[PDB]
Formats: C-alpha cells, sequence, structure tokens
C-alpha cells in the first residue's frame, strides 16, 4: 500500500496527499481591501477568517483583494516562549501539523520570514534527542505518555524508530524465519 | 498602463472561460559582419611584470 | 562471463536498486542469462534419479538464486507503478545512444497501466463535471522522485575533487576525495553519476 | 532491508566441516565443492554446513578468530579507541548466533564467548548514538564510516536518514 | 463553508491507515457533483450579467466562485485514487481470486479496473524468460529449507500435490510438505507453519 | 564517525613581548589616540599609587576598570581580544618615541610598566602559567620535584618567610641561587648547594629585568636611529609638557 507522501515542507503541497488536504483546511485571519458584492455585500476594511487554500487563491501579489496576517502562535510573543525550552510545549494542542502549516505561510512575503524560518529550524533541533532516545529505548510498554505531545511529522519518526527496534528483537529471539498472514488477518 | 492591460486580460479570460573614410588590406567589396560572438572567441589580458 | 561472476553482478544490482530513490537503468543481459541457467539446471536434475544426496544440495542452490531474481524484479515494478507518467515521458524524450530505464516488457506494462487509470477516473467522475473542468493532467498531479534523499555507500574505485554543498550558499561549498575501500553518508544527488558508472555501491 | 536479508548475505561465508560419509566432487553454479571423504576436513559455505549439521552428517570446527584470548584483546582495544575499530569478520554477530546455537557441542567455552561478543556490540552501538546526535546539533553535511558493519548500519540507520531528510528541507526553505 | 460536504470523503479514509477498504460512499459523491453544477450556473449567470451590463465590481466574486470549484475537484479526485491503491494491494496479498465477502465493498468500475490489472500483470510475468516465465508474486521471504510441517486451521476441500495425488485438508490434520507448494495457503490463512 | 569541513597566531596569550613588527597600515588619528590614551594610563597608575598602597585589591579592582574603559588588552579572553592585543602591541611601538625625550621620563614610564606587569603576573591562573612558560622563551625547567617534601621540612625549619603551604601553592621548582639573587645575598631563605626552591615570582623578577634590559636597548635605538621617520613631530611638545 503505497500511501502518497505529504509535500508541505517544500515549495508546494502534493496534489493527491490526504495530509496536505487536511492541513490546508485550517483558518487564517485577513483584511478585505476591495468591497465584494453578493456575499448583500462585504464592505472594504472588513476583517475575516477563511481557509488557507482560499487565502492563497485570492492573494494576487498586487494585494488588490485582501491582505494577510500571522496567527498568534507564529508571532514574536510565542516564538520567545519556544526559545526557553522547546521540550515542554504541546505541539498537538497547537495545530496538529505545526511545521507543515508554518512552512506554507512563507508564501505570502511577510517581512517576518527571516524569523519564522529560524524559529522552526531551532525548534526541531531542540526537540530531536528526546524523540531518538524515547523511541529507540521503549520496548513492549505503554507508549501513550511519550507520544502524547508529538506533532504529526514527529510521530512518523517515533513509529519508524519503534519498528526498527522490534525487528532486531524478533531476529535475536529466533522468531524471524516463520511464515505468516498479512493485513488480511482482519478476517 | 501595462498593469491595467494585464488586469483586463485576466478579466476577459476568466469571463470567457464560462462561455567608408579609410581602408586597409583590400577591405572593400568584402561583406562586413561578425558571427555575433558565437564562434570560438576567447579574450585574455597580458602584462609584464604583471 | 564465468557463472560465479554473473551471480555476483546480480547480487550487486539488487542492493543498488533497494536504496536509490529513482528507477535505475535496465539490465536485460543479466536477466536473460540467469533465466536460462535455471532452465538448464532444472532439466539436468530431472534426468537423474531423485533419491540421491547431491540432488538435494543442487535444489537448495537453485532456491537461493531464484529468490534474488524475484525480489529484484518486484522492486523495479513498484517504482514503475508509482511514477508512471514520468518514466513514460522520459523514455519518449530519450536521445539515441543513451540506455533506457525500461526493458520492452516493462514499457508495455507501463503503457497499459497509464491507459487503464485514466479511463477509470474519466468514467467515474469527470464526465459529470461542468464543461470547463472535464480535463485533468496526471503529469502534474503525480509526485516526482526525491533525489535529495540521504544514503550510505562504499567505494570500489578511488575518486577525486567531489563537491559538497551544505545549505545552498556558495560561501560554504567545499571539495573532498573518496579513498579506496572507505564508507560515507551523503546526499544522493551529488553521487548519482558515480552509481551509474559503477564506481560506488549503496549499503 | 530486514534482518532476515542481512542474514541471507552472511550465510555465504566459508567454514570447515569433517564429513562422516563419502561423496564425489559436486559442481554448483557458484563454484566447485569437494570431494568429501569420511573423517577428513573440507571447506563449504555456511548455509550448507548448518544443513548437514542438523541432519547429523558432519562436525563443525570453530573459525580461528573464535578464541577467548583473541576476543579479550579486541574488546579492550575497542573500548579504548575514540572511533570504530576494524573487526575479525564483516558478519561477526550473525556467525556467532548461527554457530553457537547449532554447534555448541563442538565449540569449547561457548558461554564465555557469548559475553565477549555482546560487550563489543554494546560499545559500538553507543558510539553510533553519539555520532547521530552530533550530526544534527552541528548541522553537518557529510560523514565517514570506515569500520561499521552492515547489521549495525541496518539496525539504526533508517531513523537517522529519515530525520536528516526533513532537517535539510527546513534549513533551505527561504531560497526557492 | 463551501468545503464541508467534500471533507466527509477525505476524513473517512484518513481515519484508517491499515490499507483496509471501506464501502464505496455514493450519496456524498452525488452531492459533490450537484453542488459544483449549482455553483457553475450561478457564476455563468453573473458573468453574462457583468459583461452585458458593463459592470466591473462583480469580478472579485467571480474569482471567489472559481477557486471554490477547483477545491471541490481536488477533494473528490484525491479520494478516488487512494481506493485504487488499496485495491491494488489485494492482488499481492491474498491471491488471484477475491472472496465474495470482500468484493461486496467495490464499485462496478473498480471491478473493471481490477480485472484489467490482473490481465496485464499476468501477461508480464509469462514473458520474463524461458517458457511460461516466472511468478514473481512468490518467494516473499529468504529461503531456509526445502520441507516444512503444516497444520490445517479450516475444513477445506481436496488439495492436489502432484498429478493424481491429493490430500484432504480436514481441521487439525497435520502434514509434512515441500515449502513451495504451501506458501500461498499459509498467506491466505488456511494452514499454520508449526515449529 | 569522523566529520569534514587567522589572527589567533598573532597573540595566543594576552602577554606579549614585541619581537615581531606589525607590517601593516594605520590612520593618523588612530596612532595619535592609541598613544595618547596610554599616556593618560601612565599617569593614572601613579595617581592610583598616591591614592593607596600598591597592588592591593583596591588597586586591582580600580585598575581593571581602567582597562575596560580604555579598550586595551586584559586578563586573557577567549573571544576577539586579539584586537586589543594588537592595539596594545602597535601602541607600545608608538609609545617608544614620546618619553625617550628625557631619561627621567623614560624611567617614569618604565616604572609604571613594571607595576602594571607585576599586577598582571599577580592575576595569573595556573593554566596561563603552564602554557606561557612553555610557549615563551622563558622555559626555566624544573628538576626532581619529589624531593620538595624533604624541603617542606627543611625550608620550614630554615626560613622565616616561607611555609609548608607555599611549597605547594607557590609551587616549588629547582633553579640556581642566582635566579633568587636578592634572596641569597640577603640570605633570607633556604637555598642549598647553590640551588633555590623557587616560586613563579622570582622568574617574574627576571622577566622584569630582561624586559628592562631589552627596552633600554630599544630606547637607545630610539634615540639614535629614528631621524628618517621624523618627517612629522608636532605631538612631541604636547607629549613632554
Amino acid at each position: 500500500y503505497f500511501r502518497v507522501e505529504s509535500g508541505a515542507l517544500g515549495p508546494e503541497e502534493n496534489f493527491l496527499s490526504l495530509d496536505d488536504i487536511l492541513m490546508s483546511h485550517e483558518k487564517l485571519p485577513v483584511r478585505t481591501e476591495t468591497a465584494m458584492p453578493r456575499l448583500n455585500a462585504v464592505p472594504q476594511g472588513s476583517k475575516l477568517e477563511l481557509p488557507l487554500w482560499l487565502a492563497k487563491g485570492l492573494f494576487d501579489n498586487k494585494r488588490r483583494i485582501l491582505s494577510v496576517e500571522l496567527p498568534k502562535i507564529y508571532q514574536e510573543g510565542w516564538r520567545t516562549v519556544f526559545s526557553a525550552d522547546p521540550n515542554v510545549v504541546d505541539l498537538h494542542k497547537m495545530g496538529p501539523h505545526f511545521y507543515g502549516f508554518g512552512s506554507q505561510l512563507l508564501h505570502f512575503d511577510s517581512p517576518e520570514n527571516a524569523d519564522i524560518s529560524q524559529s522552526l529550524l531551532q525548534t526541531f533541533i531542540g526537540r530531536f534527542r528526546r524523540i531518538m532516545d524515547s523511541s529507540q529505548n521503549a520496548y513492549n510498554e505503554d507508549t501513550s505518555a511519550l507520544v502524547a505531545r508529538l506533532d504529526e511529522m514527529e510521530r512518523g519518526l517515533f513509529q519508524t524508530g519503534q519498528k526498527g527496534l522490534n525487528d532486531f528483537q524478533c531476529w535475536e529471539k529466533g522468531q524471524a524465519s516463520q511464515i505468516t498472514a498479512s493485513n488480511l488477518v482482519q478476517n | 498602463i501595462q498593469e491595467l492591460i494585464e488586469v483586463e486580460e485576466e478579466e476577459e479570460i476568466l469571463l470567457n472561460s464560462y462561455t567608408v573614410v579609410t581602408s586597409f588590406g583590400l577591405a572593400q567589396g568584402v561583406s562586413w559582419s561578425g558571427r555575433g560572438g558565437a564562434g570560438n572567441i576567447s579574450l585574455k589580458v597580458l602584462g609584464c611584470p604583471e | 562471463l564465468t557463472p560465479a561472476e554473473l551471480i555476483e553482478r546480480l547480487e550487486q544490482a539488487w542492493m543498488n536498486e533497494k536504496f536509490a530513490p529513482e528507477l535505475l537503468e535496465s539490465k536485460p543481459e543479466i536477466v536473460e542469462c540467469v533465466m536460462e541457467q535455471l532452465e538448464h539446471m532444472e532439466e539436468n536434475l530431472r534426468r537423474a534419479k531423485r533419491e540421491d544426496l547431491k540432488v538435494s544440495i543442487h535444489q537448495m542452490e537453485m532456491e537461493r538464486i531464484r529468490y534474488v531474481l524475484s525480489s529484484y524484479l518486484r522492486c523495479r515494478l513498484m517504482k514503475i507503478e508509482k511514477f508512471f507518467p514520468h518514466v513514460l515521458e522520459k523514455e519518449k524524450t530519450r536521445p539515441e545512444g543513451e540506455p533506457s530505464s525500461l526493458s520492452p516488457e516493462e514499457l508495455a506494462f507501463a503503457r497499459e497501466f497509464m491507459a487503464n487509470t485514466e479511463s477509470y477516473l474519466k468514467n467515474v467522475a469527470l464526465k459529470h463535471m461542468p464543461p470547463n473542468l472535464q480535463k485533468v493532467d496526471l503529469f502534474r498531479a503525480v509526485p516526482k522522485p526525491d533525489l535529495d534523499s540521504y544514503v550510505f555507500l562504499r567505494v570500489r574505485e578511488r575518486q577525486e575533487n567531489i563537491l559538497v554543498e551544505p545549505d545552498t550558499d556558495e560561501q560554504r561549498d567545499y571539495v573532498i576525495d573518496l579513498e579506496k575501500g572507505s564508507q560515507h553518508l551523503i546526499r544522493y544527488k551529488t553521487i548519482a553519476p558515480l552509481v551509474a558508472s559503477g564506481a560506488v555501491q549503496l549499503i | 532491508m530486514d534482518a532476515a536479508e542481512v542474514e541471507f548475505l552472511a550465510e555465504k561465508e566459508l567454514v570447515t566441516i569433517i564429513p562422516n560419509f563419502s561423496l564425489d566432487k559436486i559442481y554448483l553454479i557458484g563454484g566447485d565443492l569437494g570431494p568429501f571423504n569420511p573423517g577428513l576436513p573440507v571447506e563449504v559455505p555456511l548455509w550448507l554446513a548448518i544443513n548437514l549439521k542438523q541432519r547429523q552428517k558432519c562436525r563443525l570446527l570453530p573459525p580461528e578468530w573464535m578464541d577467548v584470548e583473541k576476543l579479550e584483546k579486541m574488546r579492550d582495544h575497542e573500548r579504548k579507541e575514540e572511533t570504530f575499530t576494524p573487526m575479525p569478520s564483516p558478519y561477526y554477530m550473525e556467525l556467532t548466533k548461527l554457530l553457537l546455537n547449532h554447534a555448541s557441542d563442538n565449540i569449547p567455552k561457548a558461554d564465555e564467548i557469548r559475553t565477549l561478543v555482546k560487550d563489543m556490540w554494546d560499545t559500538r552501538i553507543a558510539k553510533l548514538r553519539v555520532s547521530a546526535d552530533s550530526f544534527v546539533r552541528q548541522q553537518e553535511a557529510h560523514a565517514k564510516l570506515d569500520n561499521l558493519t552492515l547489521m549495525e548500519i541496518n539496525t539504526s540507520g533508517t531513523f537517522l536518514t529519515q530525520a536528516l531528510n526533513h532537517m535539510y528541507k527546513l534549513r533551505t526553505n527561504l531560497q526557492p | 463553508m463551501f468545503c464541508e460536504k467534500a471533507m466527509e470523503l477525505i476524513r473517512e479514509l484518513h481515519r484508517a491507515p491499515e490499507g483496509q477498504l471501506p464501502a464505496f460512499n455514493e450519496d456524498g459523491l452525488r452531492q459533490v457533483l450537484e453542488e459544483m453544477k449549482a455553483l457553475y450556473e450561478q457564476n455563468q449567470s453573473d458573468v453574462n450579467e457583468a459583461k452585458s451590463g458593463g459592470r466591473s465590481d462583480l469580478i472579485p466574486t467571480i474569482k471567489f466562485r472559481h477557486c471554490s470549484l477547483l477545491r471541490n475537484r481536488r477533494c473528490t479526485v484525491a479520494y478516488l485514487y487512494d481506493r485504487l491503491l488499496r485495491i491494488r494491494a489485494l492482488r499481492w496479498e491474498y491471491g488471484s481470486v477475491l472472496p465474495n465477502a470482500l468484493r461486496f465493498h467495490m464499485a462496478a468500475e473498480e471491478m473493471e479496473w481490477f480485472n484489467n490489472y490482473k490481465r496485464s500483470l499476468a501477461t508480464y510475468m509469462r514473458s520474463l524468460g524461458g517458457d511460461e516465465g516466472l511468478d514473481i508474486t512468490q518467494d516473499m521471504k529468504p529461503p531456509k529449507s526445502l520441507y516444512i510441517e503444516v497444520r490445517c486451521l479450516k475444513d477445506y476441500g481436496e488439495f492436489e500435490v502432484d498429478d493424481g495425488t491429493s490430500v484432504l485438508l480436514k481441521k487439525n490434520s497435520q502434514h509434512f510438505l515441500p515449502r513451495w507448494k504451501c506458501e500461498q495457503l499459509i498467506r491466505q490463512g488456511v494452514l499454520e507453519h508449526i515449529l | 564517525m569522523e566529520f569534514s569541513g587567522q589572527r589567533n597566531a598573532s597573540y595566543p596569550h594576552c602577554l606579549q613581548f614585541y619581537l615581531q613588527p606589525p607590517s601593516e597600515n594605520i590612520s593618523l588619528i588612530e596612532f595619535e589616540n592609541l598613544a595618547i590614551d596610554r599616556v593618560k594610563l601612565l599617569k593614572s597608575v601613579e595617581n592610583l599609587g598616591v591614592s593607596y598602597v600598591k597592588g592591593t585589591e583596591q588597586y586591582q579592582s580600580k585598575l581593571e576598570s581602567e582597562l575596560r574603559k580604555l579598550k586595551f588588552s586584559y586578563r586573557e579572553n577567549l573571544e576577539d581580544e586579539y584586537e586589543p592585543r594588537r592595539r596594545d602591541h602597535i601602541s607600545h611601538f608608538i609609545l617608544r618615541l614620546a618619553y625617550c625625550q628625557s631619561e627621567e621620563l623614560r624611567r617614569w614610564f618604565i616604572q609604571q610598566e613594571m607595576d602594571l606587569l607585576r599586577f598582571r603576573f599577580s592575576i595569573l591562573p595556573k593554566d596561563k602559567i603552564q602554557d606561557f612558560l612553555k610557549d615563551s622563551q622563558l622555559q626555566f625547567e624544573a628538576i626532581s620535584d619529589e624531593e620538595k617534601t624533604l624541603r617542606e621540612q627543611e625550608i620550614v625549619a630554615s626560613s622565616p618567610s616561607l611555609s609548608g603551604l607555599k611549597l605547594g601553592f607557590e609551587s616549588i621548582y629547582k633553579i640556581p641561587f642566582a635566579d633568587a639573587l636578592d634572596l641569597f645575598r640577603g640570605r633570607k631563605v633556604y637555598l642549598e648547594d647553590g640551588f633555590a626552591y623557587v616560586p613563579l615570582k622570582d622568574i617574574v623578577a627576571i622577566i622584569l629585568n630582561e624586559f628592562r634590559a631589552k627596552l633600554s636597548k630599544a630606547l637607545a635605538l630610539t634615540a639614535r636611529s629614528l631621524p628618517a621617520v621624523q618627517s612629522d613631530e608636532r605631538l612631541q611638545p604636547l607629549l613632554n609638557h
């Protein structure tokens, strides 16, 4: 089963990826720069919240229809908090695709791009060692306390580490040669 | 001007989508042109002691 | 040439195909020769009596060879099914004298897969769409092989003046040399000609 | 690549057996073997040696590096050095498991040898952990690996390369 | 907001990463096609009104409708392709002929696709070399021995071993057979490899 | 695993001895103010002297504030203190010419330099002593240190000034009585068979003495050789006033 991968960290989403489809559903705050009829009308200057896909669709580089702003968690007040000790913050109570969504805001040419990139990279480097140690060393135990705070991207790395551990333990204890049934074990 | 033209192009497309003083070396008579620099041209500066 | 070396070449191709993030170039000669070896040995065991010891030894040898051949071919087929518009278009574009990434049977299979998939989507949903939306481009929808993947490798011949680019600022570019029998961890995009030329092995 | 496939490669290493019967020279695709005579040694690949041992048809002889005196010196040197030291066989772990499970009756001081090989695995894995962490903290771009074996690479390697892919993508993103 | 009926399709598949195949949702698919038809009609009416009246301030609302149509198309196409991936897996797990309990979930066009795929794949394998090629859908694990001992989990019919010779797969009977004949029955769940 | 990927050589330590000429360029205002601020420092050392006793903590605490305020080299820092070190070096070469105008002025600035050097040598941590004694020509090799405890008994019995703890914390090494010249001729301390059981401060006295000798030779050269450089001398009166 060749699941189509997410594109989010690069310059574009992958068209057929389910994760990018869910992630782009998130809402973003904006200001209306030209009045809109039959939506009755929306006057100029009105403040709104609408999905990321629609915001990218309407944002011509002239900034003729609307102008965009960063959500609170990507502004300086919160970046300062991540900088203290990134291990403690809950990136699942933040948006479930923190890095993926954050990487796509750089599209809108804000003056704060140089700060957002440094925030994301430093957060990742800060969190890495705990993911490594805890995934590689937790054998046949309740992992629910460990995996609780991890972002969707980080969770994939946890699963890969666990899989690698399990295979070696099977081989050492001699279980590796036996033939068995696959996902059709459901039935 | 140009920006309005491009705006009108986008609008039209979106709407329609739903519808010789000296000579040397016997230079004369020969045609005078280059290969526009497209040949095996090379330029190098020389000097002594540098 | 000699059979021992032919088997060694097959087992080399197997591991290169596992770790390379693209569909590597085709090897029709190896597949034909290994297949006729299995046919020949089968008839030789068929003609002798089946009770003897050495017959069982020969059968074990054949199982070990057949497994590698099967595994190698399955992997190439995964990569064909996953990236079908790209491999088809690249073969359509290929200049004369350069080797193809597809054997003729693989190309036949790829063409059938392309036609079948397009037909399914058109019949199930796209004919019902508004007239301005009935066309879609699979060449744009289907992703591309990710050549920036990291890989482990071991070198079989010495190489010199290989450029490494951290980040993508020229001020950080530098060069290294690959000594005989050493092992390294590096991005696939920088080493791709060396794998095709046979200078290195992926492990 | 799974542990099963790494073992499949390890089974090509040659070992010495003493047969208890007689057979002529036999020609295989991979080479010529024999002749086999009773009570006299011959070289064969490990996949054949294990099979004949199970069916009570031969005796195994330990490889010359499987010796307590040799393995003690190797363990101490490995603990002292700041890097990976070269190893007595490229497939030392796999060979240890296969021979000591089937051929304990022919290999003296087996339970001493298990502990000595376990210590080397424990040291080398720790060095690999430190190297991975250092690779990410310093945002490095290339590294060298001259004495790691294929089982040791394969155990931890998939995680590391998966993490490095994402990291390389985060640091470049400001310049499409 | 305009995306919500399409998201039902996506969110269903996302909830189950095991590769198992849910029942084809028909009414959601129809609702998406109807919705797009309605949006198209409104946009066409406003386009001709703006063009005939010579009025420019309708253009932002026209762009607004346009991008909504494309979002709806992406959600539905993305949903169909994943089901094709889950279907393709059943040929390589399980076997050539599906159980009726599982065919109940597929659409008619999906059965057409599956049969086309089987025909083409069988053609490729038959052409690999020699006479009648190589069935590469077997030897999924590296081989250790010629013979294995197998135990029957279900009452099953007659099983042919060579020419007229056959064995009867009655539950908890036990046999010693060559590995290459048992391999698919073990994968489908009829037999158990003991020891 | 093993990975792959300029002014340090000028002043590996804050200490410097002016062997190498800085073969580079300067601005007019730059060399002017580099020298003049140090003139203020020379006066300030003796102003601190008239304030209170030489070399006490009051001296130490105020003196480092002068250096931080005046941007010249320090107790040695690991960041770019090489810039203050080369400024100190360059400005030292510039200072050779101002107070060579009279021997009394020469001796005056030499005396505040000796006071400053004694302060810096008083500040030194152990690692500084260990690396500078080896990296400099100031080698002064130690011999047979295990005997120091027999001299822990003998010196303590034999000396009013020294004590058993000073054997270790003013770490004792063997060099001749003549390197402790004032101590043998005053007969102040335990020395035996012509050898002295010596702490660093005696070698500091030797450093100051050879520094004075070399600096005096340089001042003679300053008096003699300088006239080709003297195309401008407008600062000299303001400096001698």
